[PDB]
DNA sequence: GCCATCAATATCCACCTGCAGATTCTACCAAAAGTGTATTTGGAAACTGCTCCATCAAAAGGCATGTTCAGCTGAATTCAGCTGAACATGCCTTTTGATGGAGCAGTTTCCAAATACACTTTTGGTAGAATCTGCAGGTGGATATTGATGG
DNA sequence: CCATCAATATCCACCTGCAGATTCTACCAAAAGTGTATTTGGAAACTGCTCCATCAAAAGGCATGTTCAGCTGAATTCAGCTGAACATGCCTTTTGATGGAGCAGTTTCCAAATACACTTTTGGTAGAATCTGCAGGTGGATATTGATGGC
């Protein structure tokens, strides 16, 4: 059986997702989290769909750097596998936390 | 309307495994897909706070992308092709 | 004398009121001018950060006019729940009782 | 001799070698060569170092220890002239000069000499000739051909430009038998007093006879009844209070006169062509000083001079005084009677009017402009300047002190005098020679006057109580001109007991009667 | 007969916020109640950052409000810490802080 | 009859970026020359990142400028990229950029 | 219903200028349009606040200058600057 | 007689606590002004600066350079380390994004 | 002038180089660093000169718009603010 | 390897005392600040036209979810070159105080330059239909890329 | 380990159907611009007052060299974590249609904001004189930590 040597395939996957820009994740799951955590702030309310693809297009934006300052900081400790205080240690920095 | 709940896990593991590899990295461990679901979840609430703080400003029941844009530029975070 | 040579230069500043304002908090504390100018700027900069929120706001929802509501929903913008709660009843105090005056 | 001269100026010298590191730039000749100065000798025509002034004195190249001073302050001069005042060597200069003036006088004192200071005179400021008017300003390019200020020519190059900076060098007298050169200030001699030339003490102690008496002082003045009250009055606060400083106090009216003040052309056309007040009103006008026994010596301490106004002149001036202008030196001893004894001048002279049937007082309290003299030419630099809220203070001290013995019915301000009088026109108001209130109504007739009563209200005291020929004295110009003109300064003791000498001298040989 | 700030029991000024708002160019309009909820909220704002830095202050053995004192009052409120999170403050210095690794032993 | 936009060279309206300028708040008064120079800031601006988006379009065989070309014009302009520094392109994705650590390490 | 303007003409011409043969999405001029408007509000509140800080009631062509200086960093904004000197002087010169 | 030698570390951390708990200037003021001064003047030949100007300058250096370093002892110690190296600010400037 | 005009003129060392490393060290300690790299002082230099042109030009580019060559306290404060890192006790 | 403890040290505190800095009191006044009056107006309510916001049907393929094996990556352990920490030594650089004038601000004039607004003309959205067009998407095969197969 | 080879993802040219980009016809109200009228921000000149650069001494520090305990990375080994692959199936994603809650346009009009005009108070500023919080200075003194030493 063919089988490739791990990080072949992520990194295959790592240019292909760089070289599209379509959004990433997938739509209705986002909508009925922001309409249930809306609904926790008031309730009641409606959503446009173009606002609703602005919240997916911005968080998007903000995991995907978020996803890059990742990559620096676990290659910061000699590493090629995230853990979650390297982006606890990126938001610390970015001031999100402290 | 229904009160809908616990889709969190909505945010797939495919999904963020996804995220990360558009953002460079190579590997993931096991807990990196809710700890990040969460720091997605927390800055779902900011922003939805701010935009609908700006839409019932405005004596409104629906959110608009306008008030969205409002948000993310009042957060640092502006964003483009929704208006403003 | 005209042209008087000792001073023209009346500077806005809100020592006095920053000053009565420690004094109902705390009567026997004191206060130096460096903590002064801190309290000054302060006060000062939150000044513009609001005002610019409330002008903001009312540019746009085509509103020509700042009013009560304005600052209420900027204030509830800039500040999380504990802050904004005890600032908008003590500001809504403020109102209620100018208006019965 | 050279050995004495040596043994005299050593300590002095070495004391100026004690100080480090001020002295230490000046103890070999200036190269500029090794100091990269070459333009040393451009500015410095003749320069000297301490070095040579050693070699100088071990030389005995001095005859006399002036020539020493005189080399001392010469090398100082160069050192301020050359360098910058913010420089290492100008503040070395400044406190190896300072040494000097703290070590020089005890030494040279005991050499038979008056002091070891070398005195120079204020910049003697000059006048203008072709407007008769302006005065030559100081610190400034000025014209002159064998005066003229910037502006008096321009409305044909054999003018000289130059900037007022020179000064006037202390005249010296040689002892006609030991030769010895001497200060005049210090040694108070005068030639029209002593005829017979200068001789030192340590001559006539070899005679037997001691300096003659003066006859120019101020007790053989001639006495009026006013300033012999005042005197009296002065000699017995003095006799009450017996300090042991304290010294006899003269007081002599030197000039007395009559004359007329003039309308000013715009109330003249306002309040005289409709004929209610006469074009002139007459008064007479007085000058007196103030003298007293310092160091065996005569020192003019004070100097006032009134307008009265007698029964006969028309109102609003009728039977009034008024004090025109006011001067005082603060060399009286001692000083914490000083102002004690002012007071009993003019309180004096409050209550001589008041037996004389006058009424009303006024007094003009302001402070004088810096560098503008009342009476008394080149006041002390060390003499304080009153604020106006003190010398406010200072009559209103004076008032109250005369309230007290019952002299002084009532004294108020100007403004309250006029409210309480309810007048209604400015023609009411007194009129007074070079007074204020004449020029502000001519500039208000010119383009609101209770207004300006109030803002100057502390300035002006209102006073309610109920001939001597002499050019010289004849208003306060002609004094300070003199006093100009002949460098009569009243900046130090020594130097106010000299012009006090010679403005004596003047009264008394020049006079009229 | 009564200022505006005393009609709303408020020490700061309410027309000087109402000039400033005039002045400021963020509306042409401004309403009544604008300048006198503004005097209220930087009364409130006020009221509890000095209450901190004296309470700092007499933590501190001190009857005087220093900017140290300012710094530790305005660090140690999570929310006030984040109101000048990104606000430099003079003569305060740092709080007092060593991480887990640093410590001995 | 010309118009203050043709008659300073620009293409960008200077009467209604002045009308928004006295719309905006800004002062009580507005200069003659304020829209005029910010017309021309704008029209420079959009000239340069749309020539930018040409050129990242030609260099993917694309003739229509999408979000993607946008994107990659303003970050591969670093002072361009400085404007931008926080603020998201819609539908713009984000640089090809792979570090060499990531890469095979044989 | 309400006007909306919008910036899309003039954005198409300056394309056509410097792209003749280059179009554009509806994507990518609502794009255009944010980012014209940002970097507009953005200059222009830098300038109401420079005339606010010197107590100056007007923007004119000198602080507005300034303030694209502050925000547009080298060469982008020596280019800024030329254009609004040639711009401003070939308005005032008709 | 082996003169006492303070250990290294207890001497760092009583310098951590003193300069935590003061508050005074720690950049030397002569060298800042004339810093200040070369630096303006690669902008804008012969300028002239104030007291409080160049003080507020030092202050603000001082909390930025001072922040800076939190996060690069942040960084340092993310790696398993107790010293500062430039991969750590370089790290710290990038998340930051001012690089 | 002659005298006192070669009062420390050991101007030897680099603008970059008056940082003081010692003051380096003592900032660092008030960043909690309890170890400091040999070569880090230098380059932090540079960070700090970085943030100097950051700062001081916005501050100095105003300067000018005042007619003025004189910065003043209100000049850099408002450069700080525009930067993101506002200043306390230096805006009378 | 633990730890109980002579000994030098910076520092907390018990105290203090003089001074720069903070606090108290009297007085003037232009600058706001409060009140009165006529004017203008932005937005409240009242009703309604209308766009998209929310909601239910259906199906089938794109990934979502679960399971397995192991490649190799994260984690733990030793240790040795060595870079920095602590410290004594020398001296020099910094800090504080005093002093000219280069410009920061206050006064006055007046003109090129800014609003207010009534028209008139051009012009930028934009309902609506028609033609043009770049690339979404599927096909097929030559082309690199990866991994471990014979030896 | 260097060489070939098989399984596999990639590039890419090509061709077809179409939602979207581009071209006109006509419309039309919102601006744009010109020409008076009115007002005012500020250019420009002259000048008093700050305070900033320059320069001095007194002093609180900074710059080098030495010794070495401890820091960091190279080397090594290994448990198990997640990547690659695959099977099963979940739910997706669109295309479609629909009732109506809700967004927004239009009309009316009034309490609220504004522009003066006048009277009232009042925070700034300057100078005098009193009060004091605390920055250090001096006497212990105290964990405290490195070191000597005993178990």
């Amino acid at each position: 059986p063919h089988r490739y040597r791990p990080g072949t395939v992520a990194l295959r996957e790592i240019r292909r997702y760089q070289k599209s820009t379509e959004l990433l994740i997938r739509k209705l799951p986002f909508q009925r989290l922001v309409r249930e955590i809306a609904q926790d702030f008031k309730t009641d309310l409606r959503f446009q769909s173009s606002a609703v693809m602005a919240l997916q297009e911005a968080c998007e934006a903000y995991l995907v750097g978020l996803f890059e300052d990742t990559n620096l900081c676990a290659i910061h400790a000699k590493r090629v596998t995230i853990m979650p205080k390297d982006i606890q240690l990126a938001r610390r920095i970015r001031g999100e936390r402290a | 309307r229904k009160v809908l709940r616990d889709n969190i896990q909505g945010i797939t593991k495919p999904a963020i495994r996804r995220l990360a590899r558009r953002g460079g990295v190579k590997r993931i461990s096991g807990l990196i897909y809710e700890e990040t679901r969460g720091v997605l979840k927390v800055f779902l609430e900011n922003v939805i706070r701010d935009a609908v703080t700006y839409t019932e400003h405005a004596k409104r029941k629906t959110v608009t992308a306008m008030d969205v844009v409002y948000a993310l530029k009042r957060q640092g975070r502006t964003l483009y092709g929704f208006g403003g | 004398k005209d042209g008087k040579k000792r001073k023209r230069s009346r500077k806005e500043s809100y020592s006095i009121y920053v000053y009565k304002v420690l004094k109902q908090v705390h009567p026997d504390t004191g206060i130096s001018s460096k903590a002064m100018g801190i309290m000054n700027s302060f006060v000062n900069d939150i000044f513009e950060r609001i005002a610019g929120e409330a002008s903001r706001l009312a540019h746009y929802n085509k509103r020509s006019t700042i009013t009560s509501r304005e600052i209420q929903t900027a204030v509830r913008l800039l500040l999380p729940g504990e802050l904004a709660k005890h600032a908008v009843s003590e500001g809504t105090k403020a109102v209620t009782k100018y208006t019965s005056a | 001799k050279p050995e004495e001269l040596r043994q005299a100026l050593m300590p002095t010298l070495e004391a100026l070698y004690r100080q480090d590191p001020e002295s230490l730039p000046f103890r070999q000749p200036v190269d500029p060569q090794l100091l990269g100065i070459p333009d040393y000798f451009d500015i410095v025509k003749n320069p000297m170092d301490l070095s040579t002034i050693k070699r100088k004195l071990d030389t005995g190249q001095y005859q006399e220890p002036w020539q020493y001073v005189d080399d001392v302050w010469l090398m100082f001069n160069n050192a301020w002239l050359y360098n910058r005042k913010t420089s290492r060597v100008y503040k070395f200069c400044s406190k190896l000069a300072e040494v000097f003036e703290q070590e020089i006088d005890p030494v040279m004192q005991s050499l038979g000499y008056c002091c070891g200071r070398k005195y120079e005179f204020s910049p003697q400021t000059l006048c203008c000739y072709g407007k008769q008017l302006c005065t030559i300003p100081r610190d400034a390019a000025y014209y002159s051909y064998q005066h003229f200020c910037e502006k008096c020519f321009t409305e044909k190059d054999q003018f000289e430009k130059k900037k007022n900076d020179t000064l006037d060098p202390e005249p010296f007298v040689d002892c006609k038998e030991c030769g010895r050169k001497m200060h005049q200030i210090c040694v108070l001699h005068y030639d029209i007093i002593w005829p017979s030339g200068f001789v030192c003490d340590n001559c006539l102690k070899k005679t037997g006879r001691p300096r003659k008496e003066n006859k120019f002082s101020a007790k053989r003045l001639q006495t009026t009844r006013l300033g012999n009250h005042l005197e009296d009055r002065v000699n017995k606060f003095l006799r009450r209070q017996n300090h042991p400083e304290a010294g006899e106090v003269f007081v002599r009216v030197v000039a007395s006169s009559d004359k007329t003040v003039e309308v000013k052309p715009g109330m003249k056309s306002r309040f005289v062509d409709s004929g209610e007040m006469s074009e002139s009103f007459p008064y007479r006008t007085k000058a007196l000083f103030a003298f007293e026994e310092i160091d065996g010596v005569d020192v003019c301490f004070f100097g006032m001079h009134v307008q009265e106004y007698g029964s006969d002149c028309p109102p609003p001036n009728t039977r009034r005084v008024y004090i025109s202008y006011l001067d005082s030196i603060h060399f009286f001893r001692p000083r914490c009677l000083r102002t004690a004894v002012y007071h009993e001048i003019l309180i004096g002279y409050l209550e001589y009017v008041k037996k004389l049937g006058y009424v009303t007082g006024h007094i003009w309290a302001c402070p004088p402009s810096e560098g503008d003299d009342y009476i008394f030419h080149c006041h002390p630099p060390d003499q304080k300047i009153p604020k106006p809220k003190r010398l406010q203070e200072w009559y209103k001290k004076m008032l109250d002190k005369a309230f007290a013995e019952r002299i002084i019915h009532d004294y108020k301000d100007i403004f309250k005098q006029a409210t309480e009088d309810r007048l209604t026109s400015a023609k009411e108001l007194p009129y007074f020679e070079g007074d204020f209130w004449p020029n502000v109504l001519e500039e208000s007739i010119k383009e609101k006057l209770y207004a300006t009563m109030e803002k100057h209200k502390e300035v002006f005291f209102v006073i309610h109580l109920h001939l001597l020929s002499c050019d010289l004295m004849d208003g306060r110009d002609a004094f300070l001109t003199l006093a100009r003109d002949k460098h009569w300064e009243f900046s130090s003791l020594r130097r106010s007991k000299w012009s006090t000498l010679c403005m004596l001298v003047e009264l008394h040989t020049q006079g009229q009667d | 007969a009564k200022t505006r700030s005393s009609r709303a029991g408020l020490q700061f000024p309410v027309g000087r916020v109402h000039r400033l708002l005039r002045k400021g160019n963020y509306s042409e309009r401004v309403g009544a109640g604008a300048p006198v909820y503004l005097a209220a909220v930087l009364e409130y704002l006020t009221a509890e950052i000095l209450e901190l830095a004296g309470n700092a202050a007499r933590d501190n053995k001190k009857t005087r409000i220093i900017p140290r004192h300012l710094q530790l009052a305005i660090r140690n409120d999570e929310e006030l810490n984040k109101l000048l999170g990104r606000v430099t403050i003079a003569q305060g210095g740092v709080l007092p802080n060593i991480q887990a690794v640093l410590l001995p032993k």
